[PDB]
């Protein structure tokens, strides 16, 4: 009796929950068994388009959460809308208290991305 | 072709540029089919911009291609035959504009598509020095200079050199026109107007030349040491 | 110690493979400074008592106009290094001696020379004599004599300076 086939379906059962406006797919190899996550996602959906986030959190023990920001040095700085939008997130993500690895950064971000249309 | 119309309608009535995205995927399914994607836009709206930059157009490309399409713009930005317009102003912006590419990154095609981005890296290769003929001004230049650093810019290494590899892999008469452009180009440039001049240039010609030859050419020396193999043997 | 050793010696340049004995363990990489440094090191130990006490001043009185390249400063170190620590055990009042000693040969060695390839073995080197065996101890005199060095090896030795 082993999955032996995927990764740790703990993250399997709460994506399964999220959205369909929420599109996530596989990055390269780096997340498969101990971090387990690459959270590489669109938000393809009737609002408008965005740089899909890195998000990669820790084992299933959640000591952790998921942003992590790497492809974000160049992704941000260049387009000021997108700037801003990085910079509400930010602030987003620290006033949340022990965030969690899809539900909460995932509506986190979108919630961002979405209000600081402006 | 309702695709013009409404490009031409959301400049008629301008957006707030982040619901410029929204008003594009409204009139499509956003998904089913996107080889009628912005490869008419900025061709377009230059064209009729003609002696003029045309802008808050092309802020809204960018904050798109931030995340869109990349192969599309790569083609036609070097299908635009800008040197029977030559205007010296919007081909300004253009290299401003898509220095990003080189800047970031050239992003993947998820299939074979992806080889063909180097076709078109490729073919940029070979627009970038159709900006050389713009260098033939004398007016007594000002955008060569710009043209050539931007370039340089784009000639950064461990990014295209595999890329120019396989387009040279790919077909040997557009690399041989390329090699040819780059003579004409080093034998135009050969009057150091500047300093810089001629000598930044002249690296990334002697760059184009020599990547294709060998791209791991290694130079390891003075590692002398204990070499009793050959002895052994 | 000066046959050619100059500039042109010959592509036989790489030091530590040969300079160092026992390389001669076969019929070929055997070099006359190679012999010639094993009978050193053999009188050397031998005449480690008082023999040994001429030393220092021979050091300073022929060893200077004859230091041009960077291999010959690896050599004369050959020479004169593992047999400090007998000086250091009951002749301690002229380490300080050698040690300028070799720092003169520095400045030589930063006057002629183009460029240095291997000079972080002289730089730690240097360090490990320094602080293993002589310590705070030559501080003043050598602070007027290391102000002349090359970058690189001021860069190395900031902190042997401090």
């Amino acid at each position: 009796e082993d999955e032996r086939q995927s990764i740790p379906n703990v993250l399997q059962g709460e994506v399964a929950r999220l959205d369909p406006k929420f599109l996530v797919n596989l990055d390269p190899s780096h997340c498969s068994n101990n971090g387990t996550v690459h959270l590489i996602c669109k938000l393809d959906d009737k609002d408008l388009p965005s740089v899909p986030p890195l998000e990669l959190s820790v084992p299933a023990d959640y000591p952790a959460q998921s942003p992590m920001w790497i492809d974000r040095q160049w992704q941000y700085d260049a387009n000021p809308f997108l700037q801003s939008v990085h910079r509400c997130m930010t602030s987003r993500l620290l006033q949340l208290p022990d965030k969690h690895s899809v539900t909460a950064l995932l509506n986190t971000w979108a919630q961002s991305i979405h209000q600081a249309c402006l | 072709v309702n695709l013009k119309q409404a490009i031409l309608q959301a400049w008629k009535e301008r957006w707030s540029d982040y619901q410029w995205a929204i008003n594009m995927k409204k009139f499509f399914p956003k998904g089913a089919t996107w080889d009628i994607l912005n490869l008419a836009e900025a061709l377009l709206e230059q064209a009729m911009i003609g002696p003029s930059p045309n802008p808050l157009i092309l802020s809204y490309l960018k904050y798109a291609i931030s995340s869109q399409m990349v192969s599309c713009s790569s083609v036609l930005t070097a299908i635009s035959k800008f040197d029977d317009f030559s205007r010296d102003l919007c081909v300004q912006a253009l290299l401003d504009i898509m220095d990003m590419f080189c800047d970031r990154l050239s992003c993947h095609g998820k299939a074979e598509e992806c080889i063909g981005l180097c076709r078109a890296l490729l073919s940029a290769l070979h627009w970038l020095l159709r900006c050389t003929a713009a260098s033939a001004e004398r007016l007594q230049e000002k955008q060569l200079a710009l043209c050539l650093q931007c370039l340089e810019k784009t000639l950064s290494s461990t990014k295209n050199r595999a890329l120019l590899h396989i387009a040279k892999l790919e077909e040997a008469s557009s690399w041989t026109a390329i090699e040819h452009s780059l003579l004409k180009l080093g034998e135009i440039l050969a009057n150091l107007s500047n300093p810089q001049l001629r000598s930044q240039a002249e690296r990334c010609g002697t760059l184009i030349r020599s990547i294709p030859s060998m791209l791991s050419v290694h130079s390891e020396q003075l590692h002398k040491t204990g070499f009793p193999t050959i002895h052994a043997l | 110690s000066s046959s050619s050793l100059t500039s042109e010696t010959e592509w036989v340049g790489y030091p530590f493979r040969l300079f160092d004995f026992t390389a001669c363990h076969q019929s070929y990489s055997e070099m006359s400074c190679s012999y010639t440094l094993a009978l050193a090191h053999a009188v050397w130990h031998h005449s480690s008592i008082g023999q040994l006490s001429l030393i220092p001043k021979f050091l300073t009185e022929a060893l200077l106009p004859v230091v041009k390249t960077e291999f010959q400063l690896l050599y004369v170190y050959h020479l004169v290094g593992p047999f400090l620590q007998r000086f250091q055990q009951e002749r301690t009042r002229c380490m300080i001696e050698i040690g300028v000693a070799f720092y003169d040969m520095l400045l030589n060695v930063d006057q002629c020379s183009t460029h240095l390839n291997y000079m972080d073995p002289i730089c730690d080197f240097l360090y490990h004599m320094k602080y293993m065996f002589t310590g705070d101890s030559v501080k003043e005199q050598v602070e007027k004599i290391i102000c002349n060095l090359k970058p690189a090896l001021k860069l190395r030795l900031r902190f042997i300076t401090h």
